[PDB]
């Protein structure tokens, strides 16, 4: 076998600790690149410009920052859509002052995690599985395409893009409500629907195999010692399960065959995610949430506030003071 | 793939119920501190920076000043018992909106 | 001190990474 | 900053009283006769 | 000690009348045949050192002169203050509604 | 002759024209005539700022900076009278165009110095019985320099001028005192030198070219820190012509 | 139109309150607008010069036509909600208007990305199904019992 | 009026003010307290008496708003300047003290004015020492919040320990795991006509 | 329950409705800054782990 | 609280004469004014011009007076300045350049009337709010 050859059948070898793979010799490199300029610049970046306004703003722990307030902070609007790469910069002191490592970081991550993505499908194929764990892992990263990628384009500027950091997250959401008022979003609520019950029949399927497990140990052992690696037969009763669960709402409520119940686990939080990342990428071209403001009058015509005029002025509070500096004129188009 | 993988099927499980059990009884610990308004509101450290150095400024101080806009501006009417009125010139406001 | 502190408790937790994947207990089939 | 100063300290019992009781435990564990 | 000279400039003149060296421009609406001709013409030829001054404005018509007239009563001088003129303040002061 | 599509992205936006080593000429300046400067353009090529010693007796140098902001420093499309004096000199008295740019250039070991780099309201001379513009005029004159932020600008803590907070809300009941620079803002407005030197000259056309250096302060953030003193170094291109 | 030189007027933060310029020095709309400099449209070409917009011809040139369509595209930007009250999210009812922008680009969104999952889903299964394991794993030939340990 | 009912009368002591990380006793924010400066009467040029809104427990901030005894405006401390109509420079607003440390004394000066409206939003106002225990002048929690907070929190935990230990107690026979014997019948409805009794099929 | 027994009445409960809730939410962000509080954290890690 | 008569009887002329408009008239000012107008209006204000709102006050202190009927429908076929002093068809929609706004050419005397209606009876039913901005929302 020549050198190519072996290259080959080393790089898709299914006998590496970890596998690599095509996907994996562009997605190795990626995500250190990511990961390495990320780790420095969380500790050591000096202030960034995020809204172009001469006004930089810190971000990593040697800088005034802890855990919780610290971040790699997006480029700046002066920017906007503009590729930024280190060697379009005229200094280092200059690249870090307007943001570059946000720009080299999240490329870097988008590339890798698709590149994740692919792999996961192709060690699926060297393995003799079905292909579809892939499919799953599209919803978190639709979502992370939707707040790095999609809404910075939709409102032209990497400024608007999602900040690595805790509290930069939470900014990027108040600032989002304001916007698009995104709790009325019907995407959102999907959203919202997909986490709660996915946490909720996570605990569900939990709590039932838990509870129906086949006696196998004494009191004095962790039940888990009852299961052993690669037995052969089932470790708890799905019959005892679904009499038990079907009981509880009633027979036809439950899930009786392990394979619909397991299909149902996976495309219930992964559709409703699916419609979490189409709500930001839709509400990057500004198609936003339902607006009931002032929906409700009376005879004469007075205003009759709802509860979605209160929301309207909490958005309110936000929107005039989002980014205090920024705005010259009467409206925050993008 | 990912480096690591469950091996035992009774701890997959049992993790399950115990992740989203215990994330929810955390929440409901710090609601009740919000029941005395024991917040975690500030940093102090971060507040004797700012309010010393008008250049400092992170993504916790940015957070503040949205809170801020909220209070004021929903405040009377979310509020109505206590019959605020707040005269167009107290509003908190930036640059132009 | 503050920064020491952040900085060296992501470091135990990346070292722990390493021995969690590399050095765990192996799975075996019975 | 004006950090807390007791800070540096909590964490570091934080970390180290819970962490060498599962060393601790660990250890035992693999001392124990085959 | 310190002053904030816009709070300051609020206990004289400037504020209670429009001052013709200093106030920004969309306060000339108040008033009935003011805005926007004589009021461009007004800020354009700032400051003045009386109120009466005004009038001497090179081009006004007739019926501008006695507009103005009818108006003295509302109007004042004070001091420029730079705080208030500068970044063509006067012209665009950063409020809309 | 380029159009914007030919410039755009490439930096010449930022520079200012050029005449080559031919013009060389003299413009003749009729005193009976009156004239205005079209269009004047500074570009800046180097920002030095003064050294802040400890000792404050030790003699303070200008050191060079590293630009962070950009190709977004240069001054142009200002217009203005240029006067024929009594003896013979030249004054320009700047009217209008862009005539400030914000500017900040890094020192080392990372101290970054924002200023507002400007000729506004320039008045300069050139010396007396200046008969016709040559390589051998110069112009010197003064400049007004406002506060780098103005009076809307709110801090990170929500404080400022005509607008904002005007105490450390976040600090209900801390003293005052300690903190009555923080809180109070003050607008600055001081005066800035500049020297223009004729390097090249265009009698036909009346254009002309050279190098400028100018001095002045750098921001004070409202009043929160002293400001520091800025030397800025570049070329220029004026074209005159009768009014 | 009020008397502003617009070309020297400084906004609050030391950038031009109406004009700036661009990282590579042209001269652009101050604001927020900064971020889309690279709009190129007919109502606006004609005040652009070589060294981007220009002074002179914004002082002098500007026609009633360019004034009308610039107000018009104003308040015709392309934001508004699900039940198409038009503007920002705070807006109260009246104006019906979502921009067919918004319409043509958020449809198109949708479907391309779910054309990415179906491409992957279809590519998968093709791939598995050409090679014979797409109704699962032979109990008797599972291919992972044949392959050595990886510790 | 005694100092200690005037001080009874300040949001500094309601335990509703203070923080989950804001640690240690009151003393370390707003300071320790020495005197009562006594009562401020706030007026305005015309002479009428002007009232301070206080603060409500809720708002961490809180605007300054001088109303008549009747609730109508007649100043406050604005944000924006530019169209301020009741700037306590227009107003003429004076403060004037009864009681306390400041008994007797009337300020004109708008600074000081507003720094007393300032306080005023906290009800009566107090002279304190923020130099003996460097304090920070955050809000802290009393003893009747540490209290409170602790046994609320620790009572929904005992909750669970409850569940807990009632679930062990009357499911002891099965907590290792259920019969490997168990028969399908026993959970196939209709089988048995009273759920889990085999007498009754 | 006892998030509005701890405060001053029943009315800073949450109301029963979509939209109520949703003022709930962004109520807890402007006056008790609940994003930044470690115990929501935990929770929100709970859920979407 | 209802719609009545009186909330609908609104100046004619700047000489004491009132008109009442119908509730039909009404219905159509709103229509007429979301069709026309609201796109720069909405809630009494001016998007291209906050300087400039539709209050009654602010009506009856522009020139000439702009707080009735005759002095709104006037507006509407030729637009003026605030202080009367330049006409502004050319960048302000009216049936005079009804060309180049072209939303205009429909409009009837009958609708200029209806329009006027709705500007000067809307405050009496929302005070402050009209022409108040996001302040009042
Ligand atoms: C809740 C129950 C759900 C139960 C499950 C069922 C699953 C599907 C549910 C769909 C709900 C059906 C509602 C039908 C009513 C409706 O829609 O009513 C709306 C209209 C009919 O109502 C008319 O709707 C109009 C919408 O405005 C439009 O027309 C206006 C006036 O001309 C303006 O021009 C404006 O700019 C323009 O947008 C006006 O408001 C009219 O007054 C009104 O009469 O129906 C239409 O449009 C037809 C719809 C066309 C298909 C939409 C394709 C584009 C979607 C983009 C997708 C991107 C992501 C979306 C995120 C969500
Ligand atoms: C897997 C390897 C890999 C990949 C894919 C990337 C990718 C990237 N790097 Mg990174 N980088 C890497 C490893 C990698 N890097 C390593 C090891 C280092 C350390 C030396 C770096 C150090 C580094 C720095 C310092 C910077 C980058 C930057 C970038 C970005 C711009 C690169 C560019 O302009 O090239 C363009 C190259 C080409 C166009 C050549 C392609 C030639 C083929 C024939 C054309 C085919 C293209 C077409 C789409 C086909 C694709 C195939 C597909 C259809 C299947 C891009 C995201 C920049 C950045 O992040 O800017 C914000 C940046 O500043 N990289
Ligand atoms: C990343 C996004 C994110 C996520 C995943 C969460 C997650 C959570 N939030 Mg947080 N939140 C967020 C962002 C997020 N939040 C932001 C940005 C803010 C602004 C500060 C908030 C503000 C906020 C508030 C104010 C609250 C939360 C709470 C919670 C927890 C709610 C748990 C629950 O399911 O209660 C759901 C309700 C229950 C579990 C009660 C029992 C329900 C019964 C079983 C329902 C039975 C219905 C019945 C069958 C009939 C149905 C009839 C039908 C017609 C409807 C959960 C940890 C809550 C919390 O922390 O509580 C302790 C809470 O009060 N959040
Ligand atoms: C390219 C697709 C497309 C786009 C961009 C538009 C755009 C528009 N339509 Mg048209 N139309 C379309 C297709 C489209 N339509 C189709 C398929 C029909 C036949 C039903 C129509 C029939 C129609 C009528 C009768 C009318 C319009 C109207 C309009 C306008 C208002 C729309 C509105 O208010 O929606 C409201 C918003 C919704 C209904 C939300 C839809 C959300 C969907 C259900 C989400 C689905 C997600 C995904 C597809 C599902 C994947 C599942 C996953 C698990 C895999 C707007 C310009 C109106 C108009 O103004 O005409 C002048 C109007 O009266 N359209
Ligand atoms: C019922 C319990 C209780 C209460 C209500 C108080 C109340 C008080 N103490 Mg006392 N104290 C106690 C027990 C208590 N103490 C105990 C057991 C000790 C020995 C350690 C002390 C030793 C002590 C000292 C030395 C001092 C006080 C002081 C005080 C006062 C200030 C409190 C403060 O700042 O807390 C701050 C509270 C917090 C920061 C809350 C901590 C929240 C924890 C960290 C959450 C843990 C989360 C957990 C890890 C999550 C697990 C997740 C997992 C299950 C998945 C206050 C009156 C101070 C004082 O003023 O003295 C005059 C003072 O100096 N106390
Ligand atoms: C004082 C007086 C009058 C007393 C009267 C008492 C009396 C005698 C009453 C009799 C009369 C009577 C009954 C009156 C009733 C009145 C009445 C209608 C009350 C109704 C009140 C009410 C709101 C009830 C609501 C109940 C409710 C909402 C139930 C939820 C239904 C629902 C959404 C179910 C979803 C189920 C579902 C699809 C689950 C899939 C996901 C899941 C759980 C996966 C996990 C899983 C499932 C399995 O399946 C098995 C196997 C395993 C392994 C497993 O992982
Ligand atoms: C055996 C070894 C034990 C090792 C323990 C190691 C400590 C780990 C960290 C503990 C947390 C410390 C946080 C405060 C940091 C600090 O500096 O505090 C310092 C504070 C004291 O506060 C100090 O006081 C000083 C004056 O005495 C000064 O004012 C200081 O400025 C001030 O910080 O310490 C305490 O108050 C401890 C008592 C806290 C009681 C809280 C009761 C409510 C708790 C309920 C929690 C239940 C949660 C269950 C959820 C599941
Ligand atoms: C009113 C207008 C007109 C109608 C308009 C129609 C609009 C489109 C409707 C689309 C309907 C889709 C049908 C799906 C069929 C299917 O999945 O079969 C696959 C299996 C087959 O069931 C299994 O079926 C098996 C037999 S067989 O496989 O079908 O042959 C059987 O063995 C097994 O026991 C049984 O459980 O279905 C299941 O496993 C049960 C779960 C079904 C739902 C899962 C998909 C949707 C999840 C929720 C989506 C997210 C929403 C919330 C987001 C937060
Ligand atoms: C392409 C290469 C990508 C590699 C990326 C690195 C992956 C790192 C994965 C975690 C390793 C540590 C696991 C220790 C713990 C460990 O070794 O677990 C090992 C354990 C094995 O389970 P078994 O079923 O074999 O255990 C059965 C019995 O032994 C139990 O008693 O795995 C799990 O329990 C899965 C659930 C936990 C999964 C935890 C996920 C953690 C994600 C990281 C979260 C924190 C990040 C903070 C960043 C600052
Ligand atoms: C934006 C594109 C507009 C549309 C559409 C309409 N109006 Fe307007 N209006 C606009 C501006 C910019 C101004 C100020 C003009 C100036 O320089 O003075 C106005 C002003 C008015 C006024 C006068 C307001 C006052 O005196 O206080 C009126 C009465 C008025 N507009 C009415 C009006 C009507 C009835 C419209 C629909 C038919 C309409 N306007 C459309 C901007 C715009
Ligand atoms: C291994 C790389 C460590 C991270 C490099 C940090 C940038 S280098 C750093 O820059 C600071 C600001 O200019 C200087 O003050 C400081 O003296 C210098 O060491
Ligand atoms: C110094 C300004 C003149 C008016 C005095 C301020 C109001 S009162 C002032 O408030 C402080 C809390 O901020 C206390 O620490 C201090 O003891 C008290 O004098
Ligand atoms: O950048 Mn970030 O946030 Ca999206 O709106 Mn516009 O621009 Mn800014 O304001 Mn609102
Ligand atoms: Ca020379
Ligand atoms: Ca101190
Ligand atoms: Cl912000
Ligand atoms: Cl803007
Ligand atoms: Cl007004």
């Amino acid at each position: 076998a020549n050198l190519w050859e072996r290259f080959c059948n080393w790089v898709t070898s299914t006998d590496n600790r970890l596998y690599v793979g095509w996907f994996g010799v562009i997605m190795i490199p990626t995500l250190l690149a990511a990961t390495i300029c990320f780790v420095i610049a969380f500790i050591a970046a000096p202030p960034v410009d995020i809204d172009g306004i001469r006004e930089p703003v810190s971000g990593s722990l040697l800088y005034g920052n802890n855990i919780i307030t610290g971040a790699v902070v997006p480029s700046s609007n002066a920017i906007g859509l503009h590729f930024y790469p280190i060697w379009e910069a005229a200094s280092l002191d200059e690249w870090l002052y307007n943001g570059g490592p946000y720009q080299l970081i999240i490329f870097h991550f988008l590339l890798g995690a698709s590149c994740y993505m692919g792999r996961q499908w192709e060690l699926s194929y060297r393995l003799g599985m079905r292909p579809w764990i892939c499919v799953a892992y599209s919803a978190p990263l639709a979502s992370a395409f939707a707040v790095f990628l999609i809404y910075p384009i939709g409102q032209g500027s990497f400024s608007d893009g999602m900040p690595l950091g805790i509290s930069g997250t939470f900014n990027f959401m108040i600032v989002f409500q304001a916007e698009h008022n995104i709790l009325m979003h019907p995407f959102h609520q999907l959203g919202v629907a997909g986490v709660f019950g996915g946490a909720l029949f996570c605990a569900m399927h939990g709590s039932l195999v838990t509870s129906s497990l086949i006696r196998e140990t004494t009191e004095t052992e962790s039940a888990n010692y009852g299961y052993k690696f690669g037995q052969e037969e089932e470790t708890y009763n799905i019959v005892a399960a679904h009499g038990y669960f079907g009981r509880l709402i009633f027979q036809y409520a439950s899930f009786n065959n392990s394979r619909s119940l397991h299909f149902f686990l996976a495309a219930w939080p992964v559709v409703g995610v699916w419609f979490a990342a189409l709500g930001i990428s839709t509400m990057a071209f500004n198609l936003n949430g339902f607006n009931f403001n002032h929906s409700v009058i009376d005879a004469k015509g007075n205003v009759i506030n709802t509860w979605a005029d209160i929301i309207n002025r909490a958005n309110l509070g936000m929107e005039v003071m989002h980014e205090r500096n920024a705005h010259n004129f009467p409206l925050d188009l993008a | 793939i990912f480096g690591i993988a469950f091996s035992n099927k009774r701890w997959l499980h049992f993790f399950m119920l115990f992740v989203p059990v215990t994330g929810l009884w955390m929440s409901a610990i710090g609601v009740v501190g919000l029941a005395l308004n024991l917040r975690s509101y500030d940093f102090i450290s971060q507040e004797i920076r700012a309010a010393e150095d008008p250049e400092f400024e992170t993504f916790y101080t940015k957070n503040l000043l949205l809170n801020e806009g909220i209070r004021a501006w929903m405040a009377p009417q979310d509020q109505p018992h206590e019959n605020f009125v707040f005269p167009e010139e107290v509003l908190p406001r930036g640059n132009a909106l | 001190m503050e920064t020491i502190t952040y900085v060296f408790i992501f470091a135990c937790i990346i070292a722990l990474f390493f021995f969690a994947i590399f050095f765990r207990e192996p799975p075996r089939i019975t | 900053m004006e950090v807390n100063q007791l800070g540096l300290i909590a964490t570091a019992l934080f970390v180290l009283v819970p962490s060498v009781f599962l060393i601790i435990l660990y250890v035992q564990t693999e001392s124990q006769q085959k | 000690e310190l002053v904030n000279v816009v709070d300051e400039k609020l206990g004289t003149a400037y504020g209670e009348k429009i001052d013709l060296n200093n106030t920004n421009i969309a306060a000339f609406i108040q008033y009935r045949g003011l805005y926007p001709t004589l009021a461009k013409l007004i800020v354009k030829n700032a400051p003045y050192e009386s109120v009466e001054d005004v009038l001497n404005i090179p081009g006004l018509t007739e019926r501008q002169k006695q507009i103005l007239r009818e108006n003295l009563e509302h109007f004042t001088v004070t001091e420029v203050e730079t705080a208030l003129v500068e970044g063509g303040d006067r012209y665009n002061n950063g409020l809309y509604k | 002759t380029l159009t914007y599509d030919d410039i755009v992205g490439t930096g010449l936006a930022n520079k200012c024209p050029t005449l080559d080593d031919t013009a060389r000429g003299a413009y003749p300046i009729d005193s009976s005539q009156t004239y205005r400067i079209a269009r004047l353009c500074l570009q800046p090529t180097t920002f030095l700022v003064k050294e802040e010693p400890k000792n404050k007796r030790q003699e303070a140098e200008f050191v060079p900076t590293k630009l962070v902001t950009r190709e977004t420093t240069s001054l142009d499309q200002i217009q203005g009278e240029l006067k024929v004096n009594s003896d013979g000199s030249l004054t320009f008295v700047e009217e209008d165009g862009i005539d400030f740019q914000p500017v900040t250039v890094q020192m080392a070991g990372g101290e970054r110095i924002p200023l507002l780099f400007t000729v506004k309201n320039l008045v300069a001379s050139t010396q007396p019985n200046v008969t016709s513009i040559t390589t051998s005029t110069d112009f010197k004159g003064e400049f007004n320099v406002p506060s780098y932020r103005t009076a809307n600008f709110l801090d990170p803590k929500g404080r400022g001028l005509a607008s904002g907070y005007d105490s450390a809300i976040a600090l209900p009941q801390a003293k005052e005192e300690e903190l009555a620079r923080a809180n109070v803002k003050r607008f600055s407005l001081t005066k800035g030198q500049i020297s223009l030197n004729v390097a090249k000259v265009d009698g036909r056309t009346g254009e002309i070219a050279g190098t400028f250096e100018s001095e002045q302060l750098s921001d004070d953030d409202m009043g929160a820190h002293e400001p520091h003193e800025v030397k800025i170094q570049g070329v220029f291109y004026a074209s005159i012509e009768p009014a | 139109k009020l008397g502003a030189n617009v070309g020297s007027a400084q906004g609050p933060t030391g950038l031009g309150k109406y004009l700036m310029r661009s990282p590579t020095g042209e001269i652009i709309f101050g604001g927020e607008t900064m971020r889309f400099w690279d709009f190129r449209g007919p109502w606006l070409e004609p005040l652009r010069g070589p060294n981007g917009l220009d002074l002179n011809k914004i002082k002098n040139d500007i026609q009633p036509w360019q004034e009308r369509r610039a107000a018009e595209y104003m308040t015709h930007a392309p934001l508004g909600s699900l039940n198409s009250v038009g503007g920002v999210a705070t807006e109260i009812n009246s104006v019906n208007f979502v921009s067919p922008r918004s319409w043509l680009a958020t449809s198109h969104f949708v479907l391309a990305f779910f054309f990415l999952v179906g491409h992957l889903w279809h590519a998968g299964r093709a791939r598995a199904a050409a090679a014979g394991f797409e109704k699962g794993i032979d109990r008797e030939s599972e291919p992972v019992l044949s392959m050595p340990s990886l510790d | 009026i005694p100092e200690k009912l005037a001080f009874y009368d300040y949001i500094g002591n309601n335990p509703a003010k203070g923080g989950l990380f804001r640690t240690g006793p009151m003393n370390k924010g707003d300071g320790i307290a020495q005197a009562w400066k006594g009562h401020a009467v706030f007026r305005n040029k015309e002479g009428e008496e002007l009232f301070v809104r206080r603060m409500p427990a809720f708002f961490e901030s809180f605007p300054v708003i001088l109303t008549d005894k009747n609730g109508v405006v007649k100043a406050d401390i604005p944000f924006r300047r530019a169209e301020s109509k009741y700037s306590f420079e227009q107003q003429g607003v004076t403060v004037s003290f009864y009681g306390g440390e400041l008994n007797g004394q009337t300020f004109t000066d708008p600074p000081t004015v507003k720094s007393y409206a300032r306080k005023a939003i906290f009800g009566e106002i107090f002279e304190f020492d923020t130099e003996t225990l460097n304090s920070d002048g955050i809000f802290r929690t009393s003893p009747r919040g540490w209290f409170t907070f602790a046994h609320a929190v620790f009572a929904l935990l005992f909750f669970f320990g409850h569940i807990w230990h009632g679930a062990r107690t009357l499911f002891r026979d099965v907590f290792s795991g259920i019969d490997p014997e168990l028969s399908p019948e026993q959970v196939e409805w209709g089988f048995y006509q009273k759920v889990g009794d085999v007498t009754t099929r | 329950l006892i998030y509005p027994l701890g405060q001053s009445s029943w009315f800073f409960a949450p109301s029963f409705g979509v939209a109520a809730i949703f003022r709930f939410l962004l109520f807890f962000q402007g006056f008790h800054n609940w994003t930044l509080n470690p115990f929501h954290m935990m929770g929100v890690a709970g859920v979407l782990g | 609280a209802e719609l009545t008569p009186e909330v609908l009887t609104v100046p004619l002329n700047s000489e004491g004469k009132t008109i009442t408009l119908t509730e039909k008239q009404y219905l159509e000012g709103k229509r007429l004014f979301q069709y026309a107008c609201a796109s720069c209006h909405v809630g009494g204000i001016t998007k291209t011009n906050p300087s400039l709102d539709l209050r009654t006050e602010t009506l009856a202190l522009a020139t000439p007076p702009r707080d009735n009927i005759e002095g709104l429908v006037d507006y509407m076929k030729n637009p003026t300045t605030y202080d009367g002093e330049q006409e502004i068809a050319e960048v302000h929609p009216s049936l005079r350049s009804a060309d180049i706004f072209p939303k205009m050419r429909n409009l009837t005397e009958k609708d200029l009337v209806a329009i006027a209606g709705h500007i000067l009876v809307e405050p009496k039913i929302l005070g402050d709010k009209w022409g108040g901005g996001k302040v009042y929302y």
